[PDB]
């Protein structure tokens, strides 16, 4: 019924047409890196992460953007996908900051995590780093921008779910960066997600910042009562205190945002 | 057979040096608008066959069959309009030669915007040009206006009743402009920034319709190619390699120039023939960047016993590109041109391609080093294996193109690194 | 360069600048070459002709510009800070910008900037006091061929050496202009001291045909 | 024979927007989308 | 974005008094049961547990995310709203 016989490592999966490497793959179990992917908002191919081998091909294809044909298998443990996650590995960390001990996304970081299982243990960059003007775009997000890793989720979010149109990207190259070309301030009724969203601990909340950290905490299920919707929460406490409060997936309600 | 000493009547473009005159007067002396009604009424699966058979292959960057990616868009109309893009950007480093013809040659290319858009269905040609060229796209647009106020360009094109309408537009000093997808974003008023294929633009292109993208050589060519057969084209070149070509050569030559010469000629043919000769003569001789600056580059002992083809020239493992050979001696730092030429490519990236925008720089930085010497040689293989990190996981070929010049570089001339090396270890 | 904005007396959105009569016209018969709908394409002629009515971009003419075309001015400041044609300092009245690309650095424009930096007393980046010449380096401009060469404001001078370029900066530093062009005798791109080609005549409006 | 191409000794700034008006004209109308924007 | 926890199911229990220590400030309890988790591959092997040792317990669903459409082309359109204004 207008359905495709892909392979994955092997093994058949039947999936709607339009469907992507990243989406069978996910059908099956399997879970390929990203960076700048996300379910909720449209894509891009900037981050170079979700790069896998397809079986008689040469180059490498994007799994978040390109959609599966017919016959096609994707091999996810192969030499030529590990070759590439450790090469956008080594250069995403080549222009980090070493300020994981200050970062409070310190033990969230999916960069940590990534570099973990599928980047190398060293480096061979033994060249200057490069440092960017930490902006100021309001009392609630706190922005140190030398560690942007320019996915483009903050401005993706913005244009389409809070509807403002006012972060982009100013420049061009390695001195490129984002945020506004003003000292505006991003004070929006969903201003806070893209504290979530954001991978790094380039944005922060002014609140939670220095509080704790991720291991201390325990995590209790609740909801909102603010307003009337029922927003399922987290509530993360930490030897008796509230420290912070978290969404939590209820795609018949919120759907991620808070 | 041989090749090379073409004739000045199998040439097409004519006024090459301004000599005679670039207006519709003298367009019409030479040969412009010549049964092009007929051209059009036969019909485009007509032209699009005479592509094919002309064995004509892209001049823009990566050749790649005209008659094929034109055939891509002959199709139905969805409910969009379809358009064509001539990407005169011409940024690439050695080459200057579709200013030329922009400049002396503007109704051929409005022919053969013309020609294109029946042989696809088309609504409008749109003009991509670098900003830089003021002067050119003026003259550009008065030839437009002639051509408009004639009639053969508007609503009966040239006696039919195809409505088409050509426009011009400008660049803002940008080299990633040339790329196909960021040309048509940069004219849709985003910023310069390629996207990833698929969606191929002959289904998702310029405003979201079916474009089909071209180069000024390329286009303008089509309507001589058309009216002259094909089988003529095709027979001054190998089995695929068919077609003249414009060869800017620049370097340490004693007369710079730009030349239109048969595909496949020697490149030491190249030089003497024309060009007036290297400098200081052939044994001065060090390398060749011969398909621009993206292209990477070929010692004395193989610019000698080669010819100038997409293919000899992969063999050589540089392929044709742009045909703007940047000639050299030995009375230069490799190093020091090449590490500038990664600067410009440093400079030239759009950013979002991690790979692409934090190795670049990278890159840059570790050939900079390189030049003094403040290295060890165990850093070159490193070089190398960064170069092929970059090849093949970014979106547009601008990596690719940064790539091979160091691989080129390290692969042809290592012992000069490595002396440098030596020598700053000696000099602390 | 800086791709942030701090407000300062002489950039700032009550910096005066609106669109002439004459050039609100041109306005609309660029937008009129685009479809309906989709008319955000405009954003680079646009600013290209607010460089050209002041030389250089102002805050406030990037916010007039959205407040034509109805885009958000971050669309806007995003294009302006991509493209480098475009000037968010105050340029001089010449704006000198040397290509320094491989080809053109082989063939000695290192030596033609040298000469220039010393003659103008002012280095790269920065400009004359008189507010007369801007100086910069730069990539590859469509030369190669013709490579020693440098453009002003919209004008190539191709083939320069020192003498040439001094003498063209004489001229320029009085109220004259000069013309543009190759300064070495040849005429646009031909061989030195000739022709290798089109040594014969061209075919009449019909040749070849088939 | 000499050289031709000096029309453009004498251009001016506003000419490629002075001669893009004045086609204009001469232009076709374009499409539409069925929409004044994306909003 | 990694969903390698969300794959087992766990058993905890309800939260009690954790209040503050007058000489140093630390948390003191008298639950011993509050840092008790038990891991499960299936609800109805935790519920028999539940059941087996004699705890009353409420029981989640596993909010298992929806199938998407997603189309890269979709950000380019002629005559949607998902264009994009930024690439
Ligand atoms: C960095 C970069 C620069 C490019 N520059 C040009 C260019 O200046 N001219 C051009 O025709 N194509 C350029 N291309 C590739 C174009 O996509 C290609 O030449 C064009 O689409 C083919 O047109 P054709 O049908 O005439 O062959 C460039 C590609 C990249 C990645
Ligand atoms: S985002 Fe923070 S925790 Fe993660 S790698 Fe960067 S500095 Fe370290
Ligand atoms: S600030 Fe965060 S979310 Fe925004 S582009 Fe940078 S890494 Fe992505
Ligand atoms: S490879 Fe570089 S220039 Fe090309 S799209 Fe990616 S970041 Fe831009
Ligand atoms: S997840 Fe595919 S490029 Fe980022
Ligand atoms: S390298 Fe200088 S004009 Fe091209």
């Amino acid at each position: 019924s207008n359905l495709i016989e892909v392979f994955v490592d092997g093994q058949s999966v039947m999936v709607e047409p339009g469907t992507t490497v990243l989406q069978a793959c996910e059908k099956v179990g399997m879970q390929i890196p990203r960076f700048c992917y996300h379910e909720r908002l449209s894509v891009a191919g900037n981050c170079r992460m979700c790069l896998v081998e397809i079986e008689k091909a040469p180059k490498v294809v994007a799994a978040c953007a390109m959609p599966v044909m017919k016959g096609w298998n994707i091999l996810t443990n192969s030499e030529k996908s590990k070759k590439a996650r450790e090469g956008v590995m080594e250069f995403l960390l080549a222009n980090h900051p070493l300020d994981c001990p200050i970062c409070d996304q310190g033990g969230e970081c999916d960069l940590q995590d990534q570099s973990m299982m599928f980047g190398s243990d060293r480096s061979r960059f033994l060249e200057g780093k490069r440092a960017v003007e930490d902006k100021n775009i309001g009392p609630l997000v706190k922005t140190i921008m030398t560690r942007c890793i320019q996915c483009t989720r903050c401005i993706r979010f913005a244009s389409e779910i809070a509807g403002v149109d006012d972060l982009g990207t100013t420049g061009r190259g390695n001195d490129m960066q984002v945020g506004t070309y003003i000292e505006k301030m991003f004070m929006s009724e969903l201003s806070g997600n893209v504290i979530d969203i954001c991978p790094v601990g380039a944005l922060t909340s002014k609140p939670y910042a220095f509080t704790a950290r991720p291991w201390e905490t325990r995590k209790t299920e609740s909801i909102d009562v603010m307003d009337a919707v029922g927003s399922n929460i987290v509530v993360s406490t930490r030897t008796g205190e509230v420290m912070r409060i978290l969404p939590r997936m209820h795609e018949d309600i919120n759907e991620e945002w808070i | 057979t041989s090749f090379g000493s073409l004739k000045d009547e199998d040439r097409i473009f004519t006024n090459l040096y301004g000599r005679h005159d670039w207006r519709l007067k003298g367009a019409l002396r030479r040969g412009d608008w010549y049964k092009t009604k007929e051209i059009l009424l036969k019909g485009p699966d007509w032209i699009l066959g005479e592509m094919k058979t002309s064995g004509l292959r892209g001049r823009g960057g990566a050749g790649f069959p005209t008659g094929l990616k034109w055939s891509f868009m002959n199709k139905p109309s969805d409910g969009r309009p379809k358009y064509l893009v001539v990407n005169a950007d011409e940024g690439e480093p050695g080459t200057c030669k579709d200013r030329e013809i922009m400049r002396h040659d503007p109704h051929k290319l409005v022919e053969g915007c013309l020609v294109g858009g029946r042989a696809m269905g088309a609504r409008a040609a749109y003009i991509y040009i670098r900003g830089e060229f003021y002067n050119e796209a003026s003259n550009l647009q008065v030839a437009i206006r002639e051509a408009y106020e004639a009639g053969l360009i508007g609503k009966n094109a040239c006696g039919s009743d195809y409505d088409f309408d050509v426009f011009v537009v400008r660049g803002a000093g940008a080299y990633i402009c040339g790329e196909e997808t960021a040309l048509i974003e940069s004219i849709e008023g985003k910023q310069g920034k390629p996207r990833l294929k698929p969606p191929f633009p002959a289904d998702v292109g310029v405003f979201g319709c079916p474009t089909t993208v071209a180069n000024v050589e390329t286009v303008a060519v089509s309507p001589t190619i058309c009216r002259r057969g094909g089988t003529w084209f095709a027979g001054f070149g190998r089995e695929r390699n068919s077609g003249t070509k414009l060869f800017n050569i620049s370097g340490h030559v004693n007369h710079p120039c730009t030349v239109e010469e048969e595909m496949s000629v020697p490149l030491k043919e190249l030089i003497e023939k024309h060009a007036g000769g290297v400098t200081g003569g052939w044994d001065n001789l060090l390398a060749v960047i011969p398909g621009g600056s993206s292209t990477p580059l070929i010692p004395k002992s193989v610019c000698e016993t080669v010819l100038m083809d997409f293919d000899a020239l992969v063999q050589a493992q540089t392929g044709l590109g742009t045909a703007a050979v940047i000639v050299m001696d030995r009375s230069t730092d490799i190093v020091k041109a090449i590490a500038r030429l990664i600067e410009f490519y440093k400079h030239e990236s759009c950013g979002q391609c991690t790979p692409c925008r934090e190795g670049v720089d990278w890159m840059n930085k570790v050939m900079a080093r390189f030049v003094k010497g403040d290295a060890r040689p165990a850093e070159i293989d490193s070089l190398w294996e960064i170069s092929k990190q970059i090849e093949g996981h970014t979106i547009c070929a601008l990596g690719d193109g940064a790539a091979w010049p160091v691989q080129g570089l390290i692969r042809h001339f290592r012992p000069e690194l490595e002396d440098r090396m030596q020598r700053f270890a000696q000099q602390h | 360069a800086l791709f942030v904005h701090r407000d300062t007396p002489e950039n700032n959105p009550d910096t005066p600048f609106d669109f002439t009569p004459e050039n609100y016209k041109r306005i609309e018969a660029i937008v009129k070459n685009y479809p309906e709908g989709h008319q955000a394409a405009a954003v680079l002629p646009v600013l290209d002709l607010a460089q050209r009515q002041n030389g250089w971009l102002p805050i406030s003419a990037m916010n007039k510009v959205a407040e034509v075309l109805q885009v958000p001015p971050m669309r806007v400041y995003e294009v302006a800070t991509f493209y480098t044609m475009y000037n968010r300092k105050p340029v001089g009245k010449y704006h000198i910008q040397v290509c320094t690309t491989t080809p053109c650095m082989l063939r000695d424009s290192d030596s033609i900037l040298e000469t220039l930096q010393r003659k103008l007393g002012i280095k790269v980046g920065e400009t004359t006091p008189d507010k007369l010449f801007t100086l910069i380096e730069v990539e590859c401009l469509g030369a190669c061929v013709n490579a020693p060469m440098v453009q002003i404001n919209d004008n190539y001078y191709e083939d320069l050496t020192p003498k040439d370029i001094e003498e063209i900066i004489d001229e320029l530093k009085a109220g004259k202009v000069p013309k543009p062009g190759p300064r070495s005798g040849r005429f646009c791109c031909e061989p030195a001291g000739g022709l290798t080609s089109l040594t014969e005549p061209p075919k009449g409006p019909g040749f070849g045909v088939q | 024979t000499t050289y031709k191409n000096l029309q453009h000794h004498d251009y001016n700034t506003y000419t490629f927007l002075d001669l893009n008006l004045d086609l204009s004209k001469f232009r076709l109308p374009q499409p539409s989308s069925g929409r004044e924007s994306p909003r | 974005s990694g969903v390698n926890n969300t794959k087992k199911w766990k058993m905890e229990f309800d939260t009690r008094e954790r209040w503050e220590n007058p000489l140093m400030g630390w948390a003191s309890t008298a639950d011993p049961l509050s840092n008790m988790v038990l891991t499960f591959s299936a609800k109805e092997d935790a519920i028999a547990f539940a059941e087996k040792n004699g705890w009353s317990y409420d029981v989640e669903e596993k909010k298992v995310p929806k199938p998407k459409s997603k189309s890269y082309g979709a950000n380019f359109s002629w005559n949607k709203r998902t264009r994009v204004s930024t690439k």
